[PDB]
């Protein structure tokens, strides 16, 4: 239950914790900090895959305040060319990127929001890790 | 003979040489005939019966407006059978009777507007049908597909195509092997009604380049063995919760699209809308 503080912002704060066993480090940092209200900005991540991120793709498990969206699973990294640079990414190897973001707001809402983004890949696909995404609202 | 000749008592071309009727002074063993660009205008009973050995022929933009029983009678081993860009009006219910072995059948632009009257039924070892570029508004496969225990792959692009009812494919509920590709591309559609393809064994789709806005909740859903699909350059609508249905099933199928079908106005992929 080690919380970690990813980015506190003008409209909102973001923060992550393990939901998975092996608990490996990450470095997040958004750059600028989501403005829950509309904004772009550059995710910044550092890692180190346990398995290739070949056939890399996240499951998502949104929960807004009030309610929870079903599983949707969002593929990164396809067999194609047009991937981003890190799906070369074999085991052991150092994944240090950047990527452009742009997350186009949310209209009036301050409940928490509870974002669960569990990564998979590899040959036979298995899981790369897990994170509970919290993030709190109170725009001033 | 007027013709050339590219393989000795085999292949001929009397390709753009003004007749007016089926030369034959050419052996009868011949196997490849390419008679494309002469104003033949009739083809009538028994119009080859002096190549009983053919197995491929063309007949492209031959101005033929009239075919009439067994206008190839006695060719059982032909596989191949172009019939390109030639304004047919009236078919014989009888025209291709004798292509026992027929495989491959073009019919591009030869003023086709339904299947409902195109003689093919017969055509059991027919393979591949493919009817591009045509008058054909709807597009209602009629019962004789049945016989066509073996088409793997049906062309309808480019024709008069606005929509995709229900009934549409029905037929094929009663085809359990059959590894059909389908191409619906190029076409004016902009409407696909739910439940299309409920309970049908599509191997390839292709849905690009026309005019969908959106699709039916569920309408690929229960798509059998379904491996490659296309749906790119499409004025695809990406509002929620609209788009939600497919930008999901994509991201659950992406291995199986060819192309990225894009966000009017966005440009965004629609793989990438997540919806609240
Ligand atoms: C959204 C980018 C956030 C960047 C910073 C994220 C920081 C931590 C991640 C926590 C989880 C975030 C989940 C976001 C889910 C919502 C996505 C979205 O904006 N959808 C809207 C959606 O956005 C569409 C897409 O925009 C962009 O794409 P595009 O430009 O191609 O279309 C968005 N993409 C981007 O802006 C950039 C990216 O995604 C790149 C992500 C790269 C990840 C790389 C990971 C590398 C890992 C390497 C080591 C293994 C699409 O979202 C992709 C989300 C992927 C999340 C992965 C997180 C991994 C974390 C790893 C540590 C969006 O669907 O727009 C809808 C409207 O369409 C007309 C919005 O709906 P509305 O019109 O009703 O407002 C829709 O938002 C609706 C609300 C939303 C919930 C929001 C909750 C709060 C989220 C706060 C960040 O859905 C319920
Ligand atoms: C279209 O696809 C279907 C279904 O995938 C094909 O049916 C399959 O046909 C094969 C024979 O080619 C069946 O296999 C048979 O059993 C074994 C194979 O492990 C072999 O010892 C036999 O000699 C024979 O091959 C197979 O069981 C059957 N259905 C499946 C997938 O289980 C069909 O051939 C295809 N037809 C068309 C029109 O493309
Ligand atoms: C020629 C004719 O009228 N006979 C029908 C036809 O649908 C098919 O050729 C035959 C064998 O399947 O079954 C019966
Ligand atoms: C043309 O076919 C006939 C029929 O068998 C054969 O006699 C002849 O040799 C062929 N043309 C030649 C000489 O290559």
């Amino acid at each position: 239950q080690k919380q970690y503080w990813v980015c506190n912002s003008s409209d909102a704060s973001i923060s992550y914790t393990y939901c998975d066993k092996m608990q490996y480090p990450i470095s997040i940092n958004v750059n600028p900090c989501i403005e829950l209200k509309g904004s772009k900005g550059l995710l910044h991540i550092f890692y180190i895959p346990r398995r290739d991120l070949k056939q890399l793709y996240f499951n998502l498990y949104i929960t807004v305040n009030t309610m929870n969206l079903p599983k949707r699973k969002e593929v990164i990294c396809r067999g194609s060319d047009d991937d981003y640079s890190f799906c070369r990414a074999l085991k052991g190897e150092t994944v240090n990127t950047t990527i452009s973001f742009s997350f186009k707001g949310i209209k009036f809402s301050k409940g928490k929001y509870k974002c669960v983004v569990e990564a998979i890949s590899g040959s036979p696909e298995e899981m790369l890790f897990c994170l509970e995404f919290v993030i709190l609202h109170q725009p001033n | 003979e007027p013709c050339v000749e590219v393989v000795p008592n085999i292949t001929y071309q009397c390709m753009e040489l003004n007749f007016y009727k089926i030369p034959d002074n050419l052996p009868f063993s011949t196997k490849n005939l390419d008679l494309s660009w002469n104003p033949l205008r009739h083809l009538g009973s028994y119009s080859f019966f002096s190549f009983p050995e053919l197995q491929v022929l063309d007949l492209s933009r031959c101005e033929i407006q009239t075919i009439e029983d067994g206008a190839y009678q006695s060719l059982s081993h032909l596989s191949t059978l172009i019939l390109t860009g030639n304004p047919i009006q009236s078919l014989a219910l009888g025209a291709f009777s004798g292509l026992s072995s027929l495989q491959k059948l073009v019919a591009v632009e030869t003023n086709l507007a339904s299947l409902e009257n195109f003689p093919i039924g017969h055509l059991k070892t027919l393979k591949e049908l493919n009817v591009a570029h045509n008058l054909i508004q709807s597009f209602k496969l009629p019962e004789y597909f049945s016989n066509l225990t073996n088409l793997e792959h049906l062309d309808l692009s480019s024709n008069k195509i606005q929509s995709i009812y229900c009934t549409d494919l029905r037929v094929l509920h009663q085809m359990p092997l059959l590894n059909l590709s389908l191409d619906l591309s190029l076409n004016p559609m902009n409407f696909i009604q739910p439940g299309a393809f409920k309970e049908i064994r599509l191997k390839e789709l292709a849905l690009d380049t026309n005019q969908l806005k959106s699709v039916p909740d569920g309408i690929f859903d229960r798509l059998t063995s379904l491996q490659k699909i296309w749906l790119h350059t499409n004025p695809w609508d990406c509002s929620c919760p609209r788009i939600d249905y497919l930008s999901r099933w994509l991201n659950k199928n992406s291995q199986k699209e060819q192309g990225s079908a894009k966000c009017s106005g966005s440009g965004k992929p629609v793989r990438s809308i997540i919806c609240p």
